[PDB]
This record gives structure tokens, C-alpha cells and sequence, in this order.
């Protein structure tokens, strides 16, 4: 895990750009709106609140590091995303229509752009009458 | 493949009243020929009873066994149980046992006893056992399991102090009763075991009378036992009969359906995001518009926007509560607070 | 009209305590009247109590007839049951029937039994049939009902495994006791009728111990399933008590009265502004204020208005809940950051 | 249905304007703004989400077509008619007062104009001294 | 009048170890001496348990008579019960009628019966009657009223329904068993007040097992009847047990005591400034600083402010609820709107 | 002591599946020598059950003597048990002295009756009494005590009620029934004590049926009482289920772990430094930058800050409350008006 | 009650002020401010809504007859003036000291005027240890 | 307690600095800003809120008599403290690590000097590994 903790530290310098050791919500702010975000101040509250754990506001390195460890890959984060399909699923067979899917990946929530849903619908077998399986997308994107 | 599933609504997932009608006419049946299981034992009625039983079982086993067939083809409409190893996953769920055993056990004991005294012995079990057909998708015993278990530290507590009272109260009635004579001439309390009987049918409340305390001092312990070690048997239904009747209080406070598709939206695109991070020529990085070092932060920036929205996803399904009006409330006084500190520098910028 | 009303509220709807002497008086006429239907049953009393309520059933279906003519006549005064087929409308309504049933099968039996054992046979039947008169608008059986319906899933899933419990444990000890012989020489599970009346005794928790079991086995069986599946029985009157008790509590929590004069008002008037839209000759279209395009727009707003003052009405009827807080905070934090979204416009207006 | 659909489509056009599809609450504050109304935001924004059904706070099209579908001659419509009377309705007995039901349609909630009020109590049978059968309007506005 | 005080407070509102180890001092010689009443009656003891209840009741009812003078004197420490008039208003309070009964009785009986068996007669129910002197205060009382009392229209419809239950199924076991012998020769459902007296023990779990339905025709009416109307008679325990425990519940959201203290003060000092309004002499007017008109609408904004002193009294009372949270953000969301109205107003003032 | 620690955790607190093997071991055999100990009196096993006890016995003196010693060394990792005084301390708590009765009890009888009948007489109860050895910790008996003590007043309350309703209903039966023959020719209700003892069994509905009234009167009385005073025992299994209900609603409803980290941090070093105030050499006065009159202004200071950190520790132990919401509204719109106070004195300072 | 509601209206007039008929918010701040009072927004509000029935935010004449009609003298009031005192009361017994009472009139809640408390306290007999009995101060003030 | 009160009123008198004898939000403000604290609103209220008793807002001297009055070496107090350590405790033996105690001294909450903690780590035994045992801090903080 050491080439794993030194590309962790290394992750950990893009954001800090000092010594502190810290993250604050500013010294977050300027990186995703060097990326051209333009985050709200809760956004970035919300990001940071879900990654310490002793609840003073800011990231210290073990709690980066206890976030880029625990894995997507997971008993409980397969079922959320399979949990999520269902809201979208007519009759709960498990099939949604292709149209379907595409109204709401390019509308609902943060909108995607067309290429990237172009992408992710011809990532799963989508023909045989227009349905498609999304426990097969549930596998593809918790294998990791 | 529409036909597929319009039976499997029908048969598994029942609603209006065609489907109450099926369920109830296949309730009746088996609840009149339970009657029938009554009455054969019954010498005045073993002859008929038993002459109406055979043929009615192959009815039965005729239906039931056509009712499974059907059932297990019309499981394919699903798409967890499609192809062959799908259906094997539809009859490994605990129902679709029951119901095979049933059925096939049927056909053991109608061909070896046509040709049967213990048949019968062997048809009466089988007609209570189907008895369990009527639930189709199992949601009462899920519905009792989930109250067990979310009240297993206070259920487990009255039963170990009930068990603990019944056995140190019935062995002071055995000290108290051991040598005492009835009425009838016999012995009442003989081994600890009969006095043991005694606890456990006056703990409960039933009092058969078949054994009672003679002596006063086996009379005032069962007058102290009685009086405080009886709750401890009747806290069960209290812990789970309040523990119903809150859940359904707080199935009212529920949120409503469009309040979560937003948040499932963002859970499944979030999470799609993050797993086309990890091949370098995907379209996703052409949102952020050269690229060395931007590649770990966009990464870093992109878990932390999917933990987020599995939180989010996660409150989305909950009912109403004050972490909710606290939480929201955070929200709102920090928009607004930073909103007049951008007042107070655009004021301090243009005059000073 | 004045005095018809005021003879209904006595009635029909009471309230004070002229209608209570009222109303007890009656509820104790009733029930002295069935004492004498109880005394007419011993033989030492089989003459007086005869004797005497041949008459008193004459005085109470003269005074029973003349209570319902009374208030069907003065069942007038509400807007609901005025005119024949209003009449006919209250006499449709279940307790009225009961009351009709009373008075005309009294009239039969003290007609046909006047020149007389099986008219005391039909007496008796009555006496007790009038003890639905007391409750008088039924505010008894809508309470009861309304719980047991909210309640439904979780009493149908104690009375299914109450009763699969029963049936189980009632075969298991119908095998262990079929040959065991009573102490006074006869058998006490002869049949699986007998183990099943011994199972509905021991279950509910009466035990009137005609049926005890006496080998190992049945006691062994008998001491499991009455210390579990007892409870799966007492469960019901938790249930159902628990629902009792919060519903209560949740009626200190109302809104008061006038917070909803103002949302009734409006769901009034912007139905009828729904309603007035369809005439385009109508005064309605003046508040607007040549029009082609502007009918439809204005039948879309009024949709849309109507659609909010029925919701709004809705929420001012329920008690305070959570949803309340969330909702009040939502328009107050929008409409102070568009407050500031103005100060700030003006502010960059003038200045710069 | 067609017909229906047309007459829908060009009423959805009177608020959209452009291209969009869907109706913000500044798209359809101008289209009220231009009939002399003034309403409040948080009107308009009650307004929205008594229309959608999926979360995002515009109205798209067939969120449009749901809203105009669905009838006001209902069974729970009248119901809600019948109980908003009785809050204005002394003993209950099913009459309200002429002056009554004046005093209370030009004061409180949503004020009417007097001319309206003098249409809504003539469309009903005021003799008999002074009462009113609420429930004639009811079936009278629920006829639609 | 300081010592008064201080035996009032030992006898009448106990409170610590002191209060305590003289209170249960008190429960144990009366209980004691109810156990020598019970030793009275049995034929072994009578002699002895006789002759040493006459003496021990010769010291109690010294005792308790001096601890009912001292009690009645040391109540003038309270301002309502001093004086004459007021000490008679203590002894009109439904304790001390009690206390006085037991004390006169039992003198009564020592002197009648000093120079006997129905003087034991007497002696063994006043032997009972004292154990209503143990709960001081009445707090015991007050609690089960209070709750009784809320709960009142659920505990009418379960017994009324239970009643009714009761009544029909009783005559249907009377018909079905009316022509039945027992196994001993005798008949058990002779007249109707025989099948009743089953019905009671049937319903509320009993079970004395005297008397027993017989044919199959009471053995199917007393199962669907104990299944389903026992029910109606064990929900008093859940409706009463559930009120008890949502009450504790709410006892620990209580406000804290100093936040009743400025609104208990401004009660009363509203309430006397509405007093003193009407001398016209007084020196209440100078806060207001001829005055012809102003005296009358001083008075109308006095009675405003005595209203909302007196709502606001009420409101700091109770436990925290969600009324207090919409009716606190309406409060802050207005004066916070006022307020930015205010800089809007003087940004246009000097600007423009 | 890092062994010391992974066998205190082993036997003391236990968790996973390796500890439930180790626990469900010792209650199988604890159990199946309590089942031993009941066939040893029945007279058909007496000299099986005995031959076969003695030598369980020897091995489980050696079992549980081993496991005392092993868990009494081993409870040295905690830091409160630590030292000889400290393993003194642990052998006090309740659940080591009931530990070592029964393992030195076992060594004298197997000392003595080594070379036994009333041996046997004691090892039967110290077989009963190793019961107690399986609730480790005793979160069983904790759990239920806080229960108990919250609804104290209640629960004395019916107590209370019930028992003075046993004792009234009680003398009113022997009154009216002192003189009734029973159909065996015997007396019924001889003395006070066989009425008394009618109506323990009746009032907790168990009715054993040895005891009836025989006269209308007694069967009167015993109707009300019956159908009233049961209640009043069939209330503390309804308080306390409720209460448990409502305890397991409210933990959902926890603070997360992490926000009591910043409070708890808090309230440890705003106590030292109260603490390090009265040393006049610390370093803690370096914050404050000479200093006569500072000394006790910082004092004071610092006391507020220590009271005001202890109140948000306790705080962040509690569930989510209206006191909450209540509480940050109260601390938001304070600095939000004080905020739009410092833009006024602003916008009045530079331009007025 | 002719003579009653004479000054009932003439009162009425006095803050109505035109011929509307209703008080609003700022038509009761004027006659306080009038009389150099000075009450907050929220204030106004809590008077107004403690008078009206319809809910509208105005005071109408029948709600203001309303107001004036009904008792100081109550069963209910009595008991409220009587709870508000015990707050005060040490031990209970139904005494509060004289300068504890006038320690509670001049700081507490609306502070009151020195010469004000010098009047209240010698409303009731003051000596006999300092002791003053305040159930005699509420039989005073409901005597009305 | 004569020189007790003596020095009460003496430290009372350095808050008051006129002759009101209550204490406002500013004028204890004004003490902590001369000290160079620099404290916000709502810390200032809820310093106040834990000593008054008559919830006017301001502290009475009687009020500052009582808070200075009871005892900081408690029965509470010494459980709050005890209850506060083992939030930090893994294993929950009674034992904390050193650099953990550091870490959390000088981060956590109200940061502290290092030089304090440095005093505060060498008031108790710290060696024998590096475990320290937070009881010995308990008593010897409420020792007082
Ligand atoms: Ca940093
Ligand atoms: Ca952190
Ligand atoms: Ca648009
Ligand atoms: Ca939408
Ligand atoms: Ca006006
Ligand atoms: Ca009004
Ligand atoms: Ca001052
Ligand atoms: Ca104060």
C-alpha cells in the first residue's frame, strides 16, 4: 500500500497547497472553480461533511485516506444503485425502456451531457424490443 | 412475453378484486377440506369422510400441481429469474418449497396408499400444511419478523426474567407441596417436574386446575409469584403491539414519491460518473472544458460528489423528522449569511 | 322549521344534561326490561316475569313507535333528508332499520301471541336486540372501525399466525394424547375436534380444564406453544389499545378553528372561479382589467389557483406535523433571498 | 383526443415562448404579470409544484397534459366543496345565510368583486328566509 | 406559625427518609393489624386473634385520633385553611372524611362492645376502610382520574361493544345448552342467568371451568366468541397502559422553570394595571405621559395586553411542541423582514 | 497486557460468533444438568439421575472455578481493577459474589456428601441458582430497572388500586358466601384467608376453579370485580410494553458519533483550565497578551466557559428534540440581525 | 346594552379612524405611538391575533364587541391570576414577602412605575411579619 | 464567608463598572474585548443563560453569588468529565496514548497553547507505554 499512500499524499498536496494539513471549504473551493465548476458554499459543506470524523470542519490526511480507501464495490452500494433504478421502472420487472432512460439521464438531477449518455446506453446490450437490464449496469459499474 | 407478466400479476403479486376472488375461492377450498381432515377422525363420520378425501386430494393434487407449473413458467417475466438457472433461483425461495413438498408428497401418498390406514395418517398433516398456500409473498411473516427484531434486547429481557421466576418459583411450591395429599387420595405435587407444570400453566394465566397448592405456604408463594412474575409473560404483546402501532403512526409522515426521483437520478449519474473516470478516453472528461495532474483531482473531487449523493439518496427514503428541519436550516442560514457578506464587500468595494 | 330543529337536536344529535336525563332514562328502561327477560328463564320467577312483561312490552312499543315517528318526522330539518326520498333516505341509514325491525317484529309477536310459549321465545330476542338504541349515532362503531382499519395489516398478520399456530400445535397434541386414558376412565382427546376445542381454550388463555393433557409429549407441546404462540392472541388488544391511545395524543396538536376560515373561503371562491370561467358572458372576465388568446390563459391560471387552494385546505385540517416546519420555512427563506436579491439590484441601479 | 391535444399544445405555447418545453416560474410570472396580477414568488412557486411530478420545478409538457386531464367533477372534489361550506355554517343543517354567504365571498380569502358575488347568489334559489341549500352549488359547480 | 409549617409539611406533604420511615411505619401497623383480622376468621386462631385486636385497636384509634387533631390543627399554616371556616373547609375534603369515619366508628365499637360478635363484625370492615389513610394526598387518585378522564370515549366504546358481545353470545350458548345434562346428572345452563354467569367468566379469561358448554352447537359459538370479544375486554389495559407511558414521555420535554418567570410576572402585573384602570385618580395614568378621549382607548390597549399576557402564561406551561417552532419563526421571519425594510427605506431616503 | 485485554473481551464483553459459541456452550450444559436435577425426583430415574449427577457436578466445580479465576486475573486490563484493592473491587460487583456462592456452595456439598441424601436437597437449588451466570453484564436486569424507575409512579399506582380492590371485593364474597355448601358437601369460603386466596386467583384471571361462589350475590360481586379490578392487573405489562416501545423509537433518532467529539474536547480542557487558573506560575495566563485586578475577571470568565461547555456535552448526548430547533433559531437569527445591525451602522457611518 | 355599544362604537372610532371598519397593524401603531408607547411589529401582531376569529389579520366590529364583551371577572381567570402568583411562593403556604413582591413588580417582565407598586402594596394588608396574603389580591382584581 | 462575599462583590464590581447591578451581553463583552478575546453574540448569551434564574436576560448579583457559590469537585461534574474522556478511549480500558491526548489537546474544540499541554501531559504519569490514565487527570482536576 505505499505506492498506494504515495499517490494518496500526493492527491493530498493538490488540495492543500500549504502545510497545514487541512482542507478547508475556500481551500476546496478554488480547485473545482479552477476546474470551472462554480460550487455553492453548502455544496462544498455537504462535500466535507461527509468525509471527517471528528467533526471540526475540515479534512485532515487519516480522514482523506479513510475516504479513498473504503471501496465502491460494496454489499450496501450495490443495492442503493439498484434501489435507484427501481424508482424508474414501470411494472418493477426489471427492465426500463431506452428513451425512458435517456429523458431522465439528460433532464433529472445534475444534467449529463448527450455524448456521455450515448456512451452509457451502448455500454448494455440495449436491443430486444428497447429494454434494458440494469442489474447489468449495476454489476458493470460496481466491478470496479 | 406481455401475457408472462400479466399472470404473474395475477398469481404473485395480487391487487383489485379479481385477483381477491382467485385467492379467496383457493382459501376456501383448502379450509373446507381441512374440515374434512376434522371430521375423519370422528367415528360416527370416519367412513364418509374418508370416501370424500381421497377424491378431493386428487383434485388438489391435479390443481396445485398445475397452479406450480405456472406459476414457476410466469416467474420469467422478472428478470432476476429468466433462464433456466433463473428458475432454479425461483424455486429455491422459502414459498415455492413449501408449495413443491406439498404437492409432491401428495403423489407419493395417493399412489402408495390406492392400492392405507397410515395414508391417511399421512394425507391429515398434508392438508394442515397447506395451510401456508394462502400468504403468497410472504409480507406477514416479514412484517412480524421486522418488529421481532428491532425489539429483540427487550423481548429477550421479559423472557429470561419470566423463565428465571418460573423455575425459582416452582421449586419452592415443590419444597412447600412435596408431601401434601388431595382430596381424591392422590399425591398432586409428586417430582419437581409436576410442580414444574404447575409454573408453567399458572405463569401464562391458563389455571387448568388440575394442580392446585394445598398447603399456605405453597398458596402464599403462588400468590406472590402470581402477582408479579405473570407481567413478565404478558410484556411480549405489549413491546410488540406498541411497536406496531407506532410504525404505522409514522407510515403517515411519509414523503412523498417525486421528492426522491431527483435524488435517484443523481445517485445512479453520480455513480456512472465516477466509473467512467477510470478510462482515460471516455467523453466524461470533456465536462471540465492539458490534463497530468487535473486526472487525480477530478477523481478525488467526483467520490466525494457520489458520497453525497448517497446520503442524500439515503434521507430521501426516511419519514419526517427534526434532523431534517435542523439540517435544512443549516442550509438556509448559510446561504443567507454568506449572501450578505457579498452585499458587505460589493458595498465596502464601490464606496469604502 | 324553528321547533323542528330544535326537537332533531334533541334526538338525534344530544348534548348537555336535559339530553342526558333523557337519554338514561331510556338506556335504564332497556335494561330493567331485559332483567325481566333474564328472571323470566328461572323457574321460581317464570310466572311474574311473565306477567309482567307482557305489559311492559306493550308500553315500550307504543313508546318506541312514537320515538320513531317523532324523529323521522323531524329528520326534516337538515337539507339532506327533506322532502319523501329525503324521508326515505333516513330510514335507509342501519340504525334505523334496527329501530324499524324492533318496533314491527314487537307489534307481530304481541299480535300473534295475544290469544303464546313461542312468543316468548321471540320476546327474549327482541329484549336484547334493544340495546343497539343507546348508541345513537353510531359515534361508538365509526371510532371502533376507523382504528381497526388503519390497523389492518398488522391484525391480520396476528390472527394468521394465532390461528396456523392453533392448528399446528392442536394435531401435535391430538397425536401424543389419542390413546391416554382420564383418571375417571374415559377419554379425554377422542377425536382431532376434541385436541382442536382443547387448543382454542388453551390458546386465548381461558382453560377451563375439561381437557388437560396427561402424557409427557402433550405436556411438553403444550408448555411451548402456550408460552409462545399465547401471545400472537393478546396481541390485538396491544395493538389496537397503543392505536387508541396515539390517536389522542395526536388530537391535543390541532390547529385552531380559525386557521381555517381563511383556506375554506378560498377553496370556495376559486372553485367557483373555475366554475364562472366557462361563460364567456359572465362578470368574471371583468377583474381582469381584447381577448382571443387570453381565455385560455386565464382558464389555465384558474386550474392552477384552484389546484393550490385545495391543497391548502387539506393541510389546515390535519394537526401540526414536521412537513409544516420544512413547508413554512421553505417560503420564508425564499422570500427574504429574493428580499435581498432586490436591495442588491437597486443597489447596483443607482450606484454601480 | 386530437383536437383535445391541439387545444393543449397551443395552450402550453402561450407560456413557453421558446423552444424549451418547460415553464419556470419567472415564464409564467410574466404571463401573469401581463394580465395585471402581481403575485408573489412563493405563489408562483405553489403554483409549480402543484404540477409536476418529477421534482425539478418546471413544468414539462405531459405534466401539462396531466394537469388538464384530470376532472374537477370528481368524487373527492365535491367532498372537499361540501366540508369547505360547513366551516360557514351554523347547526349544520345544510343553509347558509344570504348576507352570511355575502359577507364571507367579498371579505375573506381571495376577495370578490361585488358584481361577481351578486351572479353567484342569484344562480341559486335565495326565498324561503334567506337560506340557501349549499349543496345546489355544489352539484351546480360540479356539473363543469 | 414556623413549627406549624414544619409539621405540616411531615404529615401532609411527606418528602426525604424522615417523612418516609414514619409513613411506612404507619402502612405497617395497619397492615399488621389487618392480618390479625384476617386471623380472626379461622377457627384455630379466633380466640387468640381476639383478644389481642380488641387491644390493638383501643392504641390505634388513640393514634390516629391525635394524628387527626394534629393534622387538623397544623393545617392553618396554608392561607386557605385559616380559621375557623377554614379548618372546617378541611375537614370537608374527601380524605379527611374518611380519616374522620374510621377515628368515630371505631370509638362507636369499643364502646359498644365492651360490654361482642357483631362488634367483630364491625371491627373487620373498619380493618379494611383503613387502608385509604396510607395515600396521603391523593396523588394516586388523581393520576388514574386524569387519564380516565382523556381516554374516556375509547374506554365507553370497548365496553359497550364488549357488553354487547357479552349479551348476544350468552343467549346463543343458552339455546345450544339449555337441554343438555352434564356427565355428573346435573344441568349446567339451567336458566339464562346461568349461561350470563359463563359469559362473564368466559370473556374476561377466567375460565372457572363450573360450568362448561356441552354440544358442538356452544363449543363453535364460545370459540368464534372468545377468539374474537375477549379482545374487546383486555383493551382497557393497553388503551389505560399506553396513555400512561405517552404521559411520561411528555414529562421530559418540560420547559425549564425560569422561562414562566418573567411571563408569570407579567400576568400579574397586566392584570392589575386592567385594575387600576378603572379609578380615575390613580397613579397608573403617568406612565402615559389633558385626556378626555385617551381614557378610553387606553383601556382597550390594557385589555389587548392582559389577553396576550394570559396566552403567553398558558403557552410557557406547556411542553415543547411544533406549535412553538411555527409560531417562533413567524415571530423572527417578521421582525427580520421589517427590518430590511428599514434599510431599503433609508437606502431611497438619502440616495434616491 | 495485551493477552489480558483479549480475554477480558473474550469472556466479559462479548461479541461475534466466537464468543456466542463460547456462551451458548456454557447455557447448554448449565441447562442440561438443571434437567438432570429434574429427573432426579421422579422415582423411576431417582438412581440414574443421581449416579449421573454427582460427577457432573465435579466437573463443573472444576469449570467454573477455573473460569473465576481466569476472569478475575484477567479483569486487571481495565484500569479501575487494577492492583489487589482493585481485584477486591471486582469481586464485589453482584454478579462475582453470586459466582463464587455457587462455586464454594459446590465444593462443601461434594465435601460433605461425599461420604447424601439432603446433599442432594442442596444441589438441586445451587443447580437453579447457576442461572443467573448466563446474563454476563447484567444488561437484562439494567434494562429493566430503568424502566421500572421512569414509570414509578404508575406503576404504584395500579399496584395500589388493584390491591385495594383485591382486598374490598375480597371480605363482600366471604360475606356472602361464609354459609354456602359445595355440592361434595364441603364449605367453600371456610375463613377470610380462602376467600382472600379466591381472589388473588381470580383478579389475575388464572381461575383454577377449586374456589367458586354458590349464591347470586357472591356471583354478583364477583361480576363487577371481574370485569372492573382485572384491569388494574393487566396494566403494568401494558405500561411497561409501551414504555420499552418508545425507548427503542427514540434511539433511531441518535446525534451521530462526531458531533459530541468537539463537545466532549471542549469540556475536558475548558475544566483544566479552570483547573490551571489557580496556579499563578502556569503558563495559561500567556492566552491573556500588568495583571492585580485580571486574576479574578479571568476567574470568572473562565467558570461561565466551563458551564456553558458542560450544558453542550450534555446536549450532544440526546436525541434530536424540539428544545433543538428551538435552540439554533434562536442562536441564527441572533447573529443574522446583529449582522444586518453592523451593515446599518455602516451604510450610516460613511454616507449618513 | 344600548348605552354599551354607544361607547362600544364610539370607542372603535377612535382607531378605525376612517370608514373601513377594521384595525390594522399599522392603524393600532399610530394611536400607541400617539400615546408614546412605542410596540414592535411582532407585538401589533400579538394583539390583533388574540381578538380576531376570522383569521383575516384585521380586527372587524363584532370581533371588537366581542373583545369587549367578555369578563375579567371569570372562572378560568381567577385561577390563571392565582397560578402566576405561585411561581413567587416559597413554600406554597399562600404568602409572599413584601419586598420579594415589590422585587418582582419593578424588575420583572413589563417593569413597572416605583409609585405604581407603592399603590399595589398597600391595596392589601402588608404587616403581620411582612406576609401578604395574594389570594386577597385576586379577589381584588376580579372584583373588577 | 464575609471575605468571601467581600471578594465576590470585589469581582462583581469589575463586570458592573456603574451602580445598576446587573450585567448586560455588553458589558460583559466589553471585559472579554479589554482581555483581547474577541467573543461572538451568541456566545456572550449563552455565557449569561447559564447563570441567571429569572430569565430577564441580565445577572442580578444574587445570581453571580450562586454561581460562584457551588462546586466544581462534584458528584456530576466528576462523572461529566469521566464520560467526556471515553469518547477518546478505543478499547474503553481507561487508558489514552500520549500523542492522542496531544492531538486532541491542541486541534479539538478550543485549541490550546502548546505550552499548556505540555504542562497538562507532565501532571500525570505518562510513561509505562505510553498510556496514561485519564482517572488520575479526574481527580486531580476536581481536586479543586
Ligand atoms: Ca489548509
Ligand atoms: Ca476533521
Ligand atoms: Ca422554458
Ligand atoms: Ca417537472
Ligand atoms: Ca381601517
Ligand atoms: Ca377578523
Ligand atoms: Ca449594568
Ligand atoms: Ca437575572
Amino acid at each position: 500500500t505505499e505506492e498506494q499512500i504515495a499517490e494518496f499524499k500526493e492527491a493530498f498536496s493538490l488540495f492543500d497547497k500549504d502545510g497545514d494539513g487541512t482542507i478547508t471549504t475556500k481551500e476546496l473551493g478554488t480547485v473545482m472553480r479552477s476546474l470551472g465548476q462554480n460550487p455553492t458554499e453548502a455544496e462544498l459543506q455537504d462535500m466535507i461533511n461527509e468525509v471527517d470524523a471528528d467533526g471540526n470542519g475540515t479534512i485532515d490526511f487519516p480522514e482523506f485516506l479513510t475516504m479513498m480507501a473504503r471501496k465502491m464495490k460494496d454489499t450496501d452500494s450495490e443495492e442503493e444503485i439498484r434501489e435507484a433504478f427501481r424508482v424508474f421502472d414501470k411494472d418493477g420487472n426489471g427492465y426500463i425502456s431506452a428513451a425512458e432512460l435517456r429523458h431522465v439521464m439528460t433532464n433529472l438531477g445534475e444534467k449529463l451531457t448527450d455524448e456521455e449518455v450515448d456512451e452509457m446506453i451502448r455500454e448494455a446490450d440495449i436491443d430486444g424490443d428497447g429494454q434494458v437490464n440494469y442489474e447489468e449496469f449495476v454489476q458493470m459499474m460496481t466491478a470496479k | 412475453t406481455h401475457v408472462q407478466g400479466r399472470v404473474y400479476n395475477f398469481l404473485e403479486r395480487p391487487t383489485g378484486w379479481k385477483c381477491f376472488v382467485y385467492h379467496f375461492a383457493v382459501f376456501l377450498i383448502v379450509l373446507v377440506c381441512l374440515i374434512f381432515s376434522v371430521l375423519s377422525t370422528i367415528e360416527q363420520y370416519a367412513a364418509l369422510a374418508t370416501g370424500t378425501l381421497f377424491w378431493m386430494e386428487i383434485v388438489l393434487v391435479v390443481f396445485f400441481g398445475t397452479e406450480y407449473v405456472v406459476r414457476l413458467w410466469s416467474a420469467g417475466c422478472r428478470s432476476k429469474y429468466v433462464g433456466l438457472w433463473g428458475r432454479l433461483r425461483f424455486a429455491r425461495k422459502p414459498i415455492s418449497i413449501i408449495d413443491l413438498i406439498v404437492v409432491v408428497a401428495s403423489m407419493v401418498v395417493l399412489c402408495v396408499g390406492s392400492k392405507a390406514t397410515s395414508a391417511i395418517r399421512g394425507i391429515r398433516f398434508l392438508q394442515i400444511l397447506r395451510m401456508l398456500h394462502v400468504d403468497r409473498q410472504g409480507g406477514t411473516w416479514r412484517l412480524l419478523g421486522s418488529v421481532v427484531f428491532i425489539h429483540r434486547q427487550e423481548l429477550i429481557t421479559t423472557l429470561y426474567i419470566g423463565f428465571l421466576g418460573l423455575i425459582f418459583s416452582s421449586y419452592f411450591v415443590y419444597l412447600a407441596e412435596k408431601d401434601a395429599v388431595n382430596e381424591s387420595g392422590r399425591v398432586e405435587f409428586g417430582s419437581y417436574a409436576d410442580a414444574l407444570w404447575w409454573g408453567v400453566v399458572t405463569v401464562t394465566t391458563i389455571g387448568y386446575g388440575d394442580k392446585v397448592p394445598q398447603t399456605w405456604v405453597g398458596k402464599t408463594i403462588a400468590s406472590c409469584f402470581s402477582v408479579f412474575a405473570i407481567s413478565f409473560f404478558a410484556l411480549p404483546a405489549g413491546i410488540l403491539g406498541s411497536g406496531f402501532a407506532l410504525k404505522v403512526q409514522q407510515k403517515q409522515r411519509q414523503k412523498h414519491f417525486n421528492r426522491q426521483i431527483p435524488a435517484a437520478a443523481s445517485l445512479i449519474q453520480t455513480a456512472w460518473r465516477c466509473y467512467a473516470a477510470e478510462n482515460p478516453d471516455s467523453s466524461t472528461w470533456k465536462i471540465y472544458i492539458l490534463r497530468e495532474h487535473h486526472r487525480a483531482t477530478i477523481k478525488v473531487i467526483r467520490r466525494m460528489q457520489y458520497f453525497v449523493a448517497k446520503k442524500k439518496f439515503q434521507q430521501a427514503r426516511k419519514p419526517y423528522d427534526v434532523r431534517d428541519v435542523i439540517e435544512q436550516y443549516s442550509q438556509g442560514h448559510l446561504n443567507l449569511m454568506v449572501r450578505i457578506k457579498e452585499l458587505q464587500r460589493r458595498l465596502d468595494q464601490s464606496i469604502g
